């Protein structure tokens, strides 16, 4: 029926910054739009109903404008607890519908990484695979390069990251970049490398080890 | 005090049946009602359905109508949703909302939630391989590997080891089965000294594996 | 009582079938404006690092001030902070600190 879009899909800031989310219908829905906030691994919780007012227990700095097709949500100055995902809703017709989320991140300074590597362990050898894990701990930005290299040979289409959410005391990511290989590919090489790129370093740090 | 609590979630195959259900405590549901909501691991917000149980008016999220029912026991202040033939797509954490709103779809006091999986996947329990330490700050860690269905908790020490620790979110390999590391940084000094082990448990599988990580 | 155009008037919440407009509960939850709502907003408590300046009524949410000793502005969305006792070394004070404000200071 009704697509709300929603602009910018993520935002860094500070705490102080004013932040505005926009959401934008498809037609016409006056002011039967709410707003909602989700932290991970948590339900959300309405914040904004009605366009412009309120929820029980939600503080001064959270405002919602807009009739029509246009709509916004202003944190005029943002706290340590608002950085989560917002959601706009919109309750015109059956069925209500969302827009996709706005994350609002936080901005800090840049930090390198600290890099290690691990081979794999005698016990999953004995399984018949071989995972080699890269761990980048503790960097900002979330912007982060990871190529793995067997004998030099660049590996392409063998390794999957995952990144953690932004820490709560520092506010820096974290990464694990696996490489998994059968044992016997694994052991047909010695040199296994994994090289980090990021603005916080100066040049691509590598941390290798040889089987 | 108001609160909502999801139950009956789980891993299902596909043409499959599961029925989920919402206590609600501290206000009458045949004064109100209740929404149902779900989330894609990953993804944003999709309503499935309401229901109005003084006047039993019910609404459903064209992906659902005629698959699922939902439907409501005053008596017992609770909601179900009935959900048959169910597919892949359907995966989901499902929350129930408290309908705030006479005419619009405002919804508060949303219940942490329950997941359901629609797999022709089997169960699978978790290996854990130890990332050793020692290639001053060293990094150690636990490899959860080749599980289904989400999800996976990781602790150290039985909780009592949480500052630099990152447990990362389960990525979903090529051949269909999660994985996960682990891992924290500790002082060098400490090595020789503290032991350190990994509880990783499954509970989908019943796995329970405490895992000692040595150098 | 009467709902007019399915909407009921600050300080009441709708019936669940659209025909009564029923008043909050004093001193417990309130409703700001026209509303189809089914129930009223829970009462804003002003815990511990807040003192209550007024109370909650039906149609008006309880407001807050921060106690003596912490300050912050007129529509400042900032967190409470602790006012000065004493300006910096060779400064005057010509200003108290109240909820309102911090203590006010001037060279020589």
């Amino acid at each position: 029926d009704i697509q709300m879009t929603q602009s910018p899909s993520s935002l860094s800031a500070s705490v102080g910054d004013r932040v505005t989310i926009t959401c934008r219908a498809s037609q016409d829905v006056s002011t039967a739009v709410a707003w909602y906030q989700q932290k991970p691994g948590k339900a959300p919780k309405l914040l904004i109903y009605s366009a412009s007012f309120l929820y029980s227990g939600v503080p001064s700095r959270f405002s919602g404008s807009g009739s029509g097709t246009d709509f916004t949500l202003t944190i005029s100055s943002l706290q340590p607890e608002d950085f989560a995902t917002y959601y706009c809703q919109q309750s015109y017709t059956t069925p209500p519908t969302f827009g996709q989320g706005t994350k609002v991140e936080i901005k800090r300074t840049v930090a390198a990484p600290s890099v290690f590597i691990f081979p794999p362990s005698d016990e999953q050898l004995k399984s018949g695979t071989a995972s080699v894990v890269c761990l980048l701990n503790n960097f900002y930005p979330r912007e982060a390069k990871v190529q793995w290299k067997v004998d030099n040979a660049l590996q392409s289409g063998n390794s999957q990251e995952s990144v953690t959410e932004q820490d709560s005391k520092d506010s820096t990511y974290s990464l694990s970049s696996t490489l998994t290989l059968s044992k016997a590919d694994y052991e047909k090489h010695k040199v296994y490398a994994c090289e980090v790129t990021h603005q916080g370093l100066s040049s691509p740090v590598t941390k290798s080890f040889n089987r | 005090e108001v609160q909502l609590v999801e139950s009956g979630g789980g891993l299902v195959q596909p043409g499959g049946s599961l029925r989920l259900s919402c206590a609600a405590s501290g206000f009458s549901i045949g004064k109100s009602g209740i929404h149902w909501v779900r989330q894609a691991p990953g993804k944003g917000l999709e309503w499935v359905a309401v229901i109005y149980p003084h006047d039993g008016n019910t609404a459903y999220a064209d992906s659902v109508k005629g698959r699922f029912t939902i439907s409501a026991d005053t008596s017992k202040n609770t909601a179900y949703l009935q959900m048959n033939s169910l597919r892949a797509e359907d995966t989901a954490v499902y929350y129930c909302a408290r309908r705030l709103a006479l005419v619009r779809m405002w919804m508060d006091y949303w219940g942490q939630g329950t997941l359901v999986t629609v797999s022709s996947a089997s169960t699978k329990g978790p290996s854990v391989f130890p990332l050793a330490p020692s290639s001053g700050t060293a990094a150690l860690g636990c490899l959860v590997k080749d599980y289904f269905p989400e999800p996976v908790t990781v602790s150290w020490n039985s909780g009592a080891l949480t500052s630099g620790v990152h447990t990362f979110p389960a990525v979903l390999q090529s051949s269909g089965l999660y994985s996960l590391s682990s891992v924290v940084t500790v002082p060098s000094s400490s090595l020789g000294t503290q032991t350190y082990i990994c509880n990783v448990n499954h509970k989908p599988s019943n796995t329970k594996v405490d895992k000692k990580v040595e150098p | 009582s009467s709902p007019s155009e399915g909407l009921c008037p600050p300080g009441h919440h709708i019936s669940e079938d659209g025909r009564d407009c029923i008043s909050c509960k004093y001193g417990q939850d309130y409703s700001t404006h026209w509303n189809d709502l089914l129930f009223c907003l829970r009462c804003t408590r002003c815990d511990s690092g807040e003192v209550e300046l007024s109370p909650c009524t039906t149609t008006r949410n309880t407001v807050c001030q921060c106690e003596e000793g912490t300050f912050r502005e007129e529509d400042s969305p900032e967190m409470c902070r602790k006012c000065r006792t004493g300006c910096p070394r060779g400064m005057v004070k010509v200003g108290d600190c109240t909820p309102w404000s911090d203590i006010e200071c001037v060279h020589k």
